[PDB]
């Protein structure tokens, strides 16, 4: 029984044609304290999944330190590491999922909601999520705290049931993800300008962008805003 | 009287422990394995003998990897050596945990050393029927 210290804001994702995007910004929060800028949310493991993770920092590098464990072990003994017996985002998420649920039944959580993407080594899609209750659900649009609220109903425009997965494409994917990168930076009070984005694709692999920036930024109407009712200059 | 060698702890009146002894001549009677250091690296080799075309080739691996960078093999009794890779293995996972870094490969042999020195301190257990080669690259 805890309280989140350090903390890292929405994690969003969503499903296209071919595989998984999922974003999260840079920034580590102390309450209102905007504390730290650098802070990297997506956990890669493997070359098919990518772990992203909202909620207490100092859990999330628990996590991350849990999840290079699973890579060692899993490689022990076993000649088909980069094979057949590589790790798999389900296998990934049954192990977090597990993890999440058992410390919330020691009344000592992990402080966090977790979203897995990534690919199925027979193609199929992986996106599921996980928080500090141990409650899982699947969609094909995921977000995490603030994102939940906002970014849902601009990915799920996009993609609103399965039937539009095969329809949609990264171009399209990418541009729905980034587009509520900004929304979210717009009115979220705890979130980064700075964000990575991870695409997890079937035919093209793990491709890991760093160092984004949210665009286009309309500010222009500020200047006609004067008072709050009755003022004219 | 004798039978100083009946049981594991027990010095021999000339100072040896008999058990160990007969734990090298498991080893000696094991199969050839070898490690040749480089000048980056190591190499570790082993002999498997084909008792039968039955052995599916290529599957039944001898050597083991300890972490992401250390390699041990060995030749004696098969699983005494991964019983020792089992307890290298959490003792390497241990201290990285506490300290972060990978474990450097002298730290590493002491902690097997201690281990397989500890079956010869009492006469519940049973000397490790193994010698291992085993190493890797670290910090320097
Ligand atoms: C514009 C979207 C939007 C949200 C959250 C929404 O509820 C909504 O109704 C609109 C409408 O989108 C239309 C195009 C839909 C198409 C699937 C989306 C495209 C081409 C690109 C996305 C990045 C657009 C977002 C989902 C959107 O920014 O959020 C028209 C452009 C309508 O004019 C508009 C009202």
């Amino acid at each position: 029984t805890q309280q989140p210290i350090v903390t890292g804001t929405s994690v969003i994702s969503m499903k296209y044609d071919n595989g998984v995007i999922i974003a999260a910004d840079n920034l580590g929060s102390y309450g209102s304290l905007l504390r730290f800028n650098g802070v990297e949310r997506l956990i890669p493991v493997g070359d098919n999944t990518v772990v992203g993770i909202s909620g207490d920092i100092s859990d999330m590098q628990h996590i991350e330190r849990l999840l290079k464990d699973l890579v060692t072990e899993n490689a022990y003994d076993n000649p088909l590491a980069d094979a057949e017996e590589a790790l798999e985002p389900s296998y990934i998420f049954e192990y977090l999922a597990t993890v999440m649920y058992q410390r919330r039944s020691k009344m000592n959580p992990l402080w966090n909601a977790i979203i897995v993407a990534g690919v199925q080594s027979n193609g199929d899609q992986f996106l599921r999520y996980v928080n500090l209750l141990g409650v899982t659900y699947s969609s094909p649009t995921l977000a995490t705290g603030f994102g939940a609220h906002m970014a849902n109903p601009l990915l799920r425009k996009v993609v609103d049931r399965e039937s539009d997965i095969p329809k949609t494409t990264v171009q399209v994917a990418e541009e729905a993800i980034v587009n509520a990168m900004r929304v979210l930076y717009y009115r979220d009070a705890r979130s980064s300008r700075n964000f990575s984005l991870a695409i997890i694709d079937k035919n093209t692999g793990l491709t890991f962008k760093k160092n984004l920036q949210v665009e286009n930024m309309k500010w222009d109407f500020a200047k006609d805003i004067k008072g709050y009712g009755t003022q004219k200059i | 009287g004798t039978g100083y060698d009946l049981s594991n702890s027990v010095f021999s009146p000339d100072g040896r422990n008999f058990q160990v002894e007969y734990a090298v001549k498991a080893v000696e009677n094991g199969t050839t394995s070898i490690g040749i250091k480089c000048n980056d690296g190591v190499v570790f080799a082993v002999e498997k003998l084909i008792t039968s075309k039955l052995l599916v080739p290529q599957k039944n691996v001898k050597i083991q990897v300890v972490d992401r960078h250390i390699g041990c093999v060995y030749s004696g009794l098969i699983p005494d050596g991964r019983h020792l890779v089992n307890r290298g293995r959490e003792e390497a996972a241990s201290f990285k945990k506490l300290y972060k870094t990978p474990i450097p490969i002298p730290a590493f042999a002491d902690r097997l050393g201690q281990y397989v020195q500890a079956h010869t301190l009492y006469n519940s257990v049973r000397p490790f029927g193994v010698s291992t080669i085993f190493g890797g690259v670290d910090k320097n």
